[PDB]
């Protein structure tokens, strides 16, 4: 399940994880092609953000779409 | 008594007789004079039944109740002519207002008042000749009507038949002994009109009765006012007065080609050459005494073109598409000194051309210096306001620079137009204060499309911190709309309209750079509207957060970059992230959001309502009220 998840400038985001598997995870590959720390980068799921394993099947189980993640800094 | 009166003002008023024969049958003379008379609101008329009558031109209803009935002739009532409204006209003004002249000659015959004269001084006869039927006024002149009698404004019979397409009235009038010298409110007299107007056969007429031509008052000779109208055959009228001398011979010549040069309706370059070609060789004539035109200095928006001093000097752009527009400009403010109410005119419309001919450079300096003339004017630069956004976005649309300076000057015009907007909006009465708000909440659009364009200019440091300073005034000159909207508040606002024209495809709102480069300008974060909402309780009942999230994402950690206070809550008693809609809007509040001991303990006071006034701090107050 390949990931195309928006940015601050529109870049891509290459997650590369499965409906089943956790955001918590999921989105450590997404920013690491992106250049963000796994535990930094608040991905907002087009209306909710993810929290503790946030498995992505509970998010509609999107395939890629455009996750909008928020850069706040200081979360980890 | 109250529903039977309606149906006789509808019987009088739709022209039926019979219906208003059995209604006023066996009514005694006490329902004679209440159902003859009382006012009924009927399409803005508050207008007698005789009276509505007579304005539909039913005389055989006024007649009816003018023989037998016996309705008064001398009832004051309101009408609502086209484009104007006219209060206390009786039935004899209102008929021959209304051109109806089956029913003037009944009125008259009953003994109406032929010099009544309604709320703006206007007699049935000026009346008469308005509306433009020649019968009412030949009638109504031999029936004791006087025709020296003017209206507040001063506009006699004359003046308003001049203006009007009505030569049979004009002649009558003219040879009834009605003075040509009447001046109107601002000095202008029946020519003053005519001229305006363009009526060759009423001007004929008004010089062989001596006319004896005198300025108005702004100083301005009639016989250019058809050079200023485009009014080719106008201005070969009077010439031949034989009292026009020679350098006012020069002037109206060579004003009328600089109109046709510039005029949407009168384009010409053959009569744009032509009027100055014999204006100039009517200069070099004398020889030995020649007559110099007092040319002005050049001025750098029109190129830099000093007139033509040379007959020849204007045979060398005798087939100049640019020069002939670009010297017409020149010469016509040279004439009229730049002082006129519609000089502007001619040079906002060759701008407009040369916007339209993607010309950029000669068009904003035309468009500036025309702003600059209606400033200095006092004139309501919203629509010139406008029409800069417009074309500002249209440079900034097809990806050329424009040159921050040019900016600069009508942004620091536009806060001296706002300043006196916001003074305009105070002093004027709530007379026309609605059209005044409107048109300051125009200016301040403007301005927010303005700023949204220097956003994308090039931003030299130097002019950019020029147009920081004249935003930062404009802020310090604490500009609120009737919503309590502050520039901020219509920033951030997605409600905002933003011009259709060339302008809506640059300038999208709610823009976070400029409300960013608000906050560069220190506009107050803090404020609040009509509705106790901040910007940021405004910002986030925006209802696209997919579609542009970075214009709702980078605006809200601009909003708080200053002291916005994330926890202040509204009039109608609402957090900001009670006022979300939005999972994205809330969560990024939330990350935003930083906790205070003050916060929590003053919403805590205001939900447990503890008497907090003269026992606390004045600012520990507000920071209450806040919450």
């Amino acid at each position: 399940m390949l990931i195309k998840v928006k940015t601050l400038t529109g870049k891509e985001i290459e997650i590369d994880i499965e409906p089943t598997d956790k955001v918590e995870r999921i989105k450590e590959r997404v920013e690491e092609k992106e250049g963000i720390p796994p535990q930094q980068q608040r991905l907002i799921y087009s209306g909710k953000q993810m929290n503790d394993e946030k498995t992505a099947a509970d998010y509609k189980i999107l395939g890629g779409s455009v996750l909008h993640l928020v850069l706040a800094l200081r979360g980890g | 008594m109250e529903g039977l009166a309606g149906y006789v003002y509808k019987a009088a008023s739709e022209g039926k007789v019979l219906t208003l024969a059995a209604l006023l049958l066996n009514r005694s003379e006490s329902d004679i004079r209440y159902l003859l008379g009382y006012v009924s609101q009927q399409g803005g008329q508050r207008s007698t039944p005789l009276i509505i009558a007579a304005r539909n031109g039913h005389a055989k209803v006024v007649r009816l109740l003018l023989e037998h009935y016996r309705v008064q002739t001398q009832q004051t009532g309101t009408v609502r002519f086209d484009g104007y409204v006219i209060d206390g006209a009786t039935a004899l003004w209102c008929a021959a207002g209304a051109g109806h002249f089956e029913v003037v000659k009944l009125l008259v015959s009953h003994g109406a008042n032929v010099n009544h004269t309604t709320v703006t001084n206007s007699t049935p006869l000026r009346a008469a000749c308005f509306d433009g039927r020649l019968d009412i006024v030949k009638y109504l002149v031999e029936n004791n009507a006087n025709i020296s009698i003017a209206n507040k404004y001063d506009n006699t019979c004359l003046m308003i038949a001049a203006y009007k397409g009505h030569t049979d009235v004009v002649r009558y009038l003219l040879e009834q002994r009605a003075d040509p010298n009447a001046k109107a409110h601002c000095g202008a007299t029946a020519l003053h009109f005519a001229a305006e107007a363009g009526h060759i056969d009423i001007v004929k007429e008004l010089i062989k009765w001596r006319a004896a031509i005198v300025v108005n008052g702004h100083g301005m000779t009639p016989l250019k006012v058809a050079a200023e109208s485009c009014k080719a055959d106008v201005v070969e009228l009077l010439l031949s007065h034989a009292d026009c001398d020679r350098r006012s011979r020069i002037e109206a010549l060579e004003l009328l080609g600089a109109s046709f040069a510039n005029d949407r309706e009168n384009y010409d370059i053959i009569k744009t050459y032509h009027y100055l070609y014999l204006a100039m060789l009517e200069r070099f004539q004398d020889g030995d005494n020649i007559l110099e035109k007092e040319v002005l200095p050049p001025i750098h928006a029109y190129g830099n073109r000093t007139e033509c001093r040379n007959p020849q000097e204007l045979e060398s752009i005798r087939q100049d598409r640019d020069a002939l527009h670009m010297e017409g400009l020149i010469v016509r403010e040279r004439i009229l000194g730049a002082d006129n109410i519609d000089v502007s005119h001619p040079i906002i419309y060759r701008g407009a051309v040369y916007a339209d001919n993607m010309e950029f450079e000669q068009c904003i300096k035309l468009w500036l210096h025309a702003l600059h003339l209606r400033q200095k004017g006092n004139r309501n630069t919203h629509k010139d306001l406008l029409r800069f956004a417009q074309v500002f976005s249209q440079m900034i649309h097809l990806n050329e620079t424009v040159k921050a300076p040019d900016i600069e000057c009508v942004l620091r015009c536009s806060v001296l137009e706002i300043e006196q907007s916001m003074n305009r909006v105070k002093n004027i009465s709530d007379a026309d204060v609605h059209n005044a708000m409107d048109n300051y909440e125009c200016n301040l659009y403007t301005f927010l499309y303005l700023v949204c364009i220097s956003t994308k200019t090039q931003c030299s440091e130097e002019d950019q911190c020029k147009i920081n300073k004249q935003i930062y005034n404009l802020i310090h000159l604490d500009p609120r709309t009737r919503e309590g909207f502050t520039l901020l508040h219509l920033a951030v606002n997605s409600n905002t309209p933003v011009d259709d024209f060339h302008t809506n495809d640059v300038c999208s709102f709610p823009n976070a750079l400029v409300t960013k480069l608000l906050l560069d300008c220190g506009a107050e974060v803090n404020a609040v509207d009509n509705e106790g909402n901040s910007a940021l309780h405004i910002i986030v009942q925006y209802n696209r957060p997919i579609s542009d999230f970075l214009t709702l994402h980078s605006i809200i950690i601009s909003l708080v970059e200053a002291g916005a206070h994330t926890d202040m809550t509204n009039k109608q008693n609402k957090t900001p992230l009670d006022k979300s809609t939005t999972g994205v809007s809330e969560i990024l509040l939330k990350t935003q959001m930083k906790m205070s001991l003050k916060c929590l303990a003053a919403r805590a006071v205001r939900a447990n309502d503890i008497n907090y006034q003269d026992q606390i701090p004045r600012t520990l107050e507000e920071f209450v009220g806040f919450h």
